[PDB]
């Protein structure tokens, strides 16, 4: 199973 | 009381201060963040055995069972035959041997089981030959996993992972299903790919029973220096339904490509994409989709790049459209368009601006005209102002040049003929004056104030015969109340109508003793001194009226409280002998969860005849205009049910336009949603009546594993006439 | 009657000088807010000025949605409704922040065989919506001076 979320800049 | 509070009543808090010193207490047992309690302890030097009613608690878990063991130097631990309960997080379960390893990071469970359900409320559980909870990767790993609902296993695999926090992870998402009249049973199985912090994908096979094949839905999302965007590629290798309605064709593939991007970079470079393309006209009527809709007559294909700074901007763009209807196959595109603006304030008392455009117009048909157009528009204005009023004066030049090509076919069909080279130059003059009166209200309440705001505007634009320019980009604009003060009758540059008119209007506003605006009402009219002409004035109206007070519009807004709002507007046109369009809405909204909205939309049969394609006045599906009543509501029943619903009704047809009904039950341990929609989805030409599609959709979710927590606001936007908040 | 000419300015006298802060200073909302503030006689200062005595208007999220608002008897769009929402905040120096918002509604008829013309009409409408959002934020400024005085009393 997996889990999605908001994108963010590395780091 | 609220659901987050009901779920927290089943979740341990931490009773001690967050934190080394060590304490042992006994008859001659309680030991100390981490605490151990037992009837008996034996200590050796470093290790302990613990026995009888062994209880252990900590900053993240309670453990309980018959027997304990630990190494005090490494904080490694074994509890046999026990059960466990997470602290500040919802999970609990059993194991034949529960182990702490890697200085509290790894919690291992031999013959383990796990659930987010509160004690005794045992709805679902995982079972495995081994489970590992890892606190740094936010994951439970399970070997020989069985997933149980009640006592019965629904599923098995040799290995499984659950994510047990809010950190992203690749793998399958929970599936969903629906039943539709269009495809029968349908099933979706998303796989999520976590590529990087700033980009991800989802691959979703979408089975449709009627078609006997899987559509592959591929989503990609990204965040970048240039902006953020989303791409979607949906592909179906063949279609047994399509291959019967289009039986002679080479292949029955169906596909959709979508890309959207927006961004501003280094504060000056602007990037936008708004691109949709589909295999055939029928795509959005067959396939329910996140981006297109059965409501849509074309797909839009746009790109733009712009440079913008405080006093200057330049934008290059393309605008292409894929039109679904068979009724006309022609479609104009801008390929490219360049826009430029330059600003300079305080040029003496005057403010100055220049607008420039270059555009090339291309058509899908080989026989349609093509053009290049160049436009230049210097403007000078003199603003004057007071506490109680203002007056603005503008002058412009509307200089335009066309080169027109491919005219032979069009000039064979028409007596008015297009010209290969056209110059149009027009001076525009405008004067626009406002006042503001105030009055103390003795009548409504103490400290209230009423404002009265009269406007008047004069506009002069001279006549130029434009019938030798083809209309590539000029739609007739809708004259709403703010629209009474436009300098343009049309939306582009191919028609500029002569103007010799005074607009007059008045607004009144009511302000409370906190100086908040409670209410406003606006009324205005346009009085025309000469007929507004383009030389291509082939529009059709009920009356031969040309001059006088032809257009009226009004608008009101009442903010009755912080929960109640009333909006409405009306347009009346004397050339239609009738109200052209109207809309109104009343809303009550207490929460995201709790709202009711009633709305009404009117557009007359005469307005359709005057402003839309000429066959709309003949086709029964368009001919009668709009007279639509809508009701939208969301309410919670108990703290655990959300009921959402919308009904929309055509008052001329006495037929439903749209109806949606959504029920979500929300436990601490899981949620379920059922959603129904019935929509107008086309027309039957052989029988002369509307076609309806029904969909029933089933979504299911686990809870307590993540921060994700009554489904109301998502359901309210699932239908063809989606909710907008009007407070 | 009881009616008289408005005695005060549209902008509070304590907001005659102010700092306009935005994440998109060159964008279309920023231009409409610059334009209304200057038209009301406000003199704006740069974000990094030494003038820490003057208030700031801080422009935030803009959203534009376009939704089908009406359908013809075959379920095709008759009307689109466009809704613009603008969130902003005003900081009075050494005192609290006051959040404000504007909401603008516009609608237009679609036309599948003048689709490019209708896209130009949508660009036309969105430009006008930023002027209405800019007017609405400036009409909310007197309420902030009232909330300020009420927090003092």
């Amino acid at each position: 199973c997996g889990l999605k979320g908001p994108l963010y800049f590395p780091p | 009381a609220d659901l987050a509070s009901q779920c927290m009543l089943g979740v341990p808090s931490y009773d001690r201060p967050l934190v080394l010193p060590v304490t042992i207490n006994a008859d001659h047992v309680d030991i100390m963040n981490s605490r151990l309690q037992a009837d008996e302890v034996q200590l050796h030097q470093r290790t302990v055995d613990a026995l009888g009613n062994v209880h252990y608690d900590d900053n993240q878990v309670i453990l309980k069972g018959p027997k304990g063991w630990a190494n005090l130097n490494t904080k490694d631990t074994n509890v046999w035959e026990g059960d466990y309960q997470m602290v500040g997080r919802q999970g609990r379960g059993k194991a034949d041997l529960m182990k702490q390893r890697g200085e509290n990071r790894y919690t291992i469970l031999d013959n383990g089981s796990f659930t987010s359900c509160l004690p005794g409320s045992d709805t679902w559980s995982v079972v495995g030959s081994e489970i590992i909870h890892d606190r740094e990767e936010q994951v439970a790993e399970i070997w020989n996993a069985r997933f149980k609902v009640g006592p019965v296993p629904i599923f098995y695999s040799p290995y499984l992972q659950l994510p047990v926090g809010d950190k992203r992870r690749s793998g399958f998402l929970i599936p969903n299903a629906k039943y539709t009249t269009t495809n029968y049973f349908e099933f979706y199985l998303p796989y999520y790919w976590n590529i990087a912090p700033n980009m991800d994908a989802t691959i979703t096979p979408h089975y449709m029973h009627r078609r006997g094949n899987i559509m592959w839905e591929n989503e990609f999302r990204y965040l970048s220096q240039a902006g953020a965007g989303l791409m979607e590629l949906d592909y179906l290798p063949s279609d047994k339904v399509y291959e019967d309605e289009h039986p002679n064709d080479d292949s029955s593939r169906r596909w959709l490509f979508y890309w959207n991007h927006s961004g501003v970079m280094d504060q000056v470079w602007r990037f936008n994409v708004d691109y949709t393309k589909v295999s055939d006209p029928s795509y959005f009527n067959d396939f329910d989709n996140k981006y297109g809709s059965s409501t849509d007559g074309y797909a839009t294909q746009k790109f733009s790049v712009g440079y913008a700074v405080q006093n200057f901007n330049a934008t290059v763009s393309t605008k292409q459209f894929q039109v679904f209807s068979e009724q006309n196959t022609s479609s104009y595109s801008a390929e490219p368009q360049l826009d430029v603006n330059y600003y300079q304030n305080d040029v003496g008392p005057f403010d100055t601006r220049i607008y420039g455009q270059a555009v090339h117009f291309v058509n899908t048909r080989d026989d349609m005209p093509e053009a290049t157009r160049v436009h230049l528009e210097p403007t000078i204005n003199l603003p004057l102002s007071n506490n109680w009023g203002s007056i603005n004066t503008e002058a412009k030049l509307l200089a335009t040049h066309y080169q027109q090509t491919n005219l032979d076919w069009y000039n064979s069909r028409n007596t008015t003929k297009l010209d290969e080279s056209v110059n149009r130059v027009m001076p525009q003059f405008k004067v626009d004056g406002k006042m503001v009166f105030e009055r103390d209200m003795e009548m409504l309440a103490p400290g209230y104030t009423q404002t009265l705001e009269p406007r008047a505007q004069y506009l002069y634009v001279p006549y130029r015969d434009q019938s030798d320019i083809y209309n590539y980009d000029s739609s007739l604009l809708q004259s709403d109340y703010s629209g009474l003060f436009r300098d343009r009758t049309y939306g582009g540059l191919d028609r500029i109508a002569s103007a010799n008119q005074v607009t007059t209007g008045v607004t009144s506003r009511i302000y409370d003793d906190a100086a908040v605006e409670r209410f406003n009402i606006s009324v205005g009219q346009i009085y025309y001194f000469t007929e507004s002409r383009t030389g291509d004035d082939n529009i059709t109206w009920e009356n031969d009226d040309k001059t006088g007070s032809l257009v009226w519009a009004g608008d009101t807004y009442w903010r009755i409280s912080e929960r109640w709002g009333l909006r409405g507007g009306i347009q009346y046109d004397t050339r239609l002998d009738n109200v052209a369009t109207s809309n109104s809405s009343i809303e009550y909204r207490r929460d995201e969860d709790r709202l009711v909205q009633l709305n009404y939309r009117y557009a007359s049969p005469e307005y359709i005849q005057a402003t839309l394609p000429k066959y709309y006045s003949t086709a029964e599906q368009y001919k009668n205009g709009i007279s639509q009543v809508g009701a939208v509501a969301s309410w919670p029943i108990a703290d655990r049910w959300s009921i959402v619903g919308a009904y929309y009704y055509d008052t001329n047809a006495n037929k439903q336009a749209d109806s949606m009904l959504g029920v979500q039950y929300s436990s601490c341990c899981y949620a379920i949603r059922v959603g129904y929609e019935r929509k107008l989805n086309g027309w039957d030409n052989d029988k002369q009546h509307a076609v309806y599609d029904n969909a029933i959709g089933f979504n299911i979710e686990l809870r307590g594993l993540s921060s994700n927590y009554l489904g109301t606001q998502e359901m309210l936007r699932s239908n063809i006439l989606p909710y907008q908040n009007t407070l | 009657c009881g009616w008289h000419l408005r005695d005060t300015t549209q902008v509070p006298s304590t907001m005659k000088v102010m700092i306009l802060d935005s994440g998109d200073p060159n964008g279309p909302l920023s231009r409409a807010v610059r334009n209304q503030l200057r038209l009301n006689g406000v003199e704006l200062l740069d974000k990094e000025t030494t003038r820490k005595d003057v208030p700031s208007l801080r422009l935030g999220k803009v959203s534009i949605a376009k939704d089908t608002a009406s359908v013809f008897r075959n379920g095709q769009t008759a009307e689109y409704q466009m809704i613009m929402t603008v969130n902003a905040t005003v900081l009075i120096p050494g005192r609290d922040i006051y959040p404000i918002s504007a909401k603008v509604f516009r609608s237009f008829f679609d036309n599948p065989q003048m689709a490019l013309a209708k896209d130009n009409e949508q660009d036309m409408i969105v430009k006008e919506m930023y002027d209405r959002a800019a007017e609405q934020l400036i009409r909310k400024l007197p309420s902030i001076r009232a909330a300020d005085i009420r927090s003092d009393e």
